[PDB]
């Protein structure tokens, strides 16, 4: 088996099991679209720019649990990748970037990309390119995933070289002793007001994170990135903890005495000001990236493992407590907390009612995004979509896009903002022509919004340059994309069979921009200093 | 106060921007830096001066994440190695 570098790349790929592949042609990648062209398994869907091709990668990837591949030209198809890949490395998700570039003999890719990846390339010789790839889908998936960038030259892709290759799979998970797992299991069993805080990296192991939270009877708080982990109205849901967390909740988490630390990473957004979060509770960190532990907070107990590993080794040894008296402590702060039609959390709720939970969520970034982590029924592992680490506008259409292609059957709804939505619009025209089953839920607010509460809360002059005068129609554009479109002007009627019926939709509703996300941690604050 | 980490590296250009980029990236203090290829053999020495801090573990923790780092160690030698040296040139 004889190949040309090109035709080499689309054989690895196939025998890695890609079916869709994400990008757009440009001189120095055209050889591979050759070779492309000639794939039985693998259909090409042509973004209409670098970013949205990226983050289309990142709604299969964020959805199947492998890596998604993305494709671009040198020069400004790679630089525009950057935002996308960036996005992928701070919530640790497995992209390839595949970038073509000058022949051997420009811009530096691979220079832009050293403090964005995982880890990345410049295929110098074709001789290198089997190794290559293969470690890439290995470093991808493995460990703490992320985004690796390959940068291959148009004459590296264009030479022919003789070899069969594998599907390369994700390297073995860290080894971690006995005792540490007893003496958690001893801080756990003689704890007298845990909380079980649930990060992004325990995605894969929702069976045994609900075993464990419901047989110790651990009050559960999550991050953004784990919405879901636990069914919205799970009896331990202490729903999401932090900057926009829920009040009763940050409270309670102060009450703690031990907090189980599981796949989050202590980011400020969930814990506000270190040194004031938890202080009379001991940790437990479990988290499979060496480098998080004792990063931030010093744990008592630290695993560098896989979490599903160690709640295997764990949950047998957990006793089993009603914990009542500390329950009716978590209540009886509850019963001190705020609570929630074309209202921001009416729509969000209106929204739901249409759906199974069959349904993927996907969101841009914003007070439309904090307003629908608060109110929309997340009940699912991998059902919840959003930029966390980046905190990247323009996330949420093609992402919703990429959750689209990678499961055809359900239904993606994706919760926008006025001013996310135009920073990747054009994906509109990649939504209709595939004809995916994405609903974009729009709360035009006529503002950037989060900006607008944050200046008009903190900044002595107030909102500036955050809003809107108002005369771009939003539905004229998604219909010139050749979207289906809705304005509330039965409205549910409207709502509910716009979202029945398929192809993507666009459905737009005013809001008042002086509206907020309450409630709100002050940057720089303690959690318990809320607005 | 002070000691010198020796990084065994995969000698390609450049695994040293990787190296120098997360030392700036993430605001660790480095006072000498020298890199010799190892002779027959397809790696090279990162040798730097750093300070022996409560950051130190997280320092490794971090140089450890880089694929082309083979190992990372605390090196033996006096830390005013780095600075004699200058003698030389
Ligand atoms: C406007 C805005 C508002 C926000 N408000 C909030 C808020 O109120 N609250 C909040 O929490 N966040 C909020 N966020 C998100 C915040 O910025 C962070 O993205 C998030 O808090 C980090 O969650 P995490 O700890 O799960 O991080 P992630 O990056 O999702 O988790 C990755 C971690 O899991 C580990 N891991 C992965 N796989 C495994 C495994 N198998 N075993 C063990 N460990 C594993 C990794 O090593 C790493 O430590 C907000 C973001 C924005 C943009
Ligand atoms: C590319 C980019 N530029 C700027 C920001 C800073 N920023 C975060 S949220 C936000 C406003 C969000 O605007 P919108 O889409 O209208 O969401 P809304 O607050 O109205 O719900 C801005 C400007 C960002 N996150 N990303
Ligand atoms: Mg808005």
């Amino acid at each position: 088996k004889r190949f040309t570098g090109a035709e080499f790349i689309v054989h690895f790929l196939e025998q890695q099991g890609i079916k869709i592949v994400t990008g757009i042609p440009g001189g120095s990648i055209l050889p591979v679209y050759d070779a492309l062209s000639q794939s039985t398994q693998i259909r090409h869907i042509l973004a209409r720019h670098e970013q949205g091709a990226g983050f289309i990668a990142q709604g299969m990837a964020r959805t199947d649990g492998k890596p998604a591949v993305c494709m671009a030209c040198s020069g400004p198809g790679a630089t525009n990748l950057v935002t996308a890949i960036a996005d992928a490395r701070l919530d640790s998700i497995p992209l390839i970037c595949i970038t073509g570039q000058v022949p051997a003999s420009e811009v530096d890719t691979y220079g832009i990309s050293i403090p964005i990846t995982k880890h990345n390339y410049l295929v110098r010789h074709i001789e290198e390119l089997p190794q290559v790839m293969s470690d890439a889908f290995r470093i991808a998936q493995s460990g703490r995933p992320g985004p690796v960038w390959i940068d291959i030259p148009k004459d590296v892709q264009t030479a022919v070289f003789e070899i069969q290759p594998a599907m390369a799979e994700k390297a073995a998970a860290p080894a971690f002793s006995e005792e540490s797992i007893r003496d958690a299991a001893a801080m756990i069993n003689a704890a007298k007001r845990p909380v079980l805080y649930l990060g992004g990296g325990v995605i894969n192991a929702p069976a045994r994170v609900r075993e464990l939270a419901e047989k110790a009877q651990l009050p559960t708080t999550m991050t953004l990135m784990a919405l879901g982990m636990l069914p919205k109205a799970h009896p331990l849901s202490l729903g999401m903890l932090g900057m926009h967390g829920v009040r009763s909740t940050n409270y309670i988490l102060q009450e703690a005495d031990l907090l189980i630390v599981l796949g989050a990473r202590f980011d400020d957004r969930a814990i506000g000001k270190t040194e004031q979060f938890c202080p009379n509770a001991k940790i437990i960190h479990v988290d499979i990236d060496r480098a998080e532990l004792g990063k931030i907070k010093q744990p008592h107990v630290a695993i560098q493992a896989d979490v599903d590993d160690v709640l295997a080794q764990l949950i047998p040894l957990v006793e089993a407590q009603p914990r009542a008296e500390w329950h009716q402590l978590v209540a009886d702060l509850q019963r001190e907390f705020p609570c929630p039609p074309l209202s921001h959390y009416g729509l969000i709720n209106a929204v739901a009612a249409c759906v199974d939970d069959n349904a993927i969520i996907t969101t841009d970034v914003g007070q439309h995004q904090m307003w629908t982590a608060q109110a929309y029924p997340l009940n699912r592992p991998r059902q919840w979509l959003t930029s966390g680490g980046l905190g990247t506008m323009g996330f949420g259409l093609p992402a919703a896009i990429g959750a689209a292609l990678a499961n055809p059957d359900r239904k993606v709804l994706c919760f926008s903002g006025d001013g996310s939505l135009m920073m990747n619009i054009q994906e509109m025209a990649t939504a209709s022509e595939n004809q995916l089953d994405v609903k974009i839920i729009l709360m035009n607010n006529e503002a950037l919004g989060l900006v607008h509460q944050q200046q008009s809360l903190f900044y002595e002059q107030g909102v500036f340059a955050a809003t809107y005068p108002g005369k771009i129609n939003f539905m004229q554009i998604a219909a010139g994309f050749g979207l289906e479109t809705c304005d509330l002007n039965d409205p549910q009627a409207s709502l509910q069979e716009i979202i029945n019926r398929p192809g993507p939709a666009l459905i737009h509703v005013r809001i008042d921009a002086e509206e907020k996300v309450y409630p709100m941690v002050p940057p720089g604050a303690a959690n318990t200093e809320m607005v | 106060d002070n000691v010198i980490l020796e990084l065994t590296v995969r000698n390609h250009p450049g695994v040293m921007t990787h190296v120098c980029g997360l030392f700036a990236r993430r605001a660790f203090n480095v006072e000498g830096i020298l890199c010799l290829p190892i002779q027959d053999s397809d790696k090279s020495h990162i040798w730097l001066l750093v300070n022996d801090d409560q950051r130190l573990e997280q320092m490794i923790s971090q140089i450890d994440k880089l694929e082309d780092v083979v190992k990372v160690q605390r090196n033996q030698s006096d830390p005013t190695m780095f600075n004699k040296i200058a003698v030389f040139f």
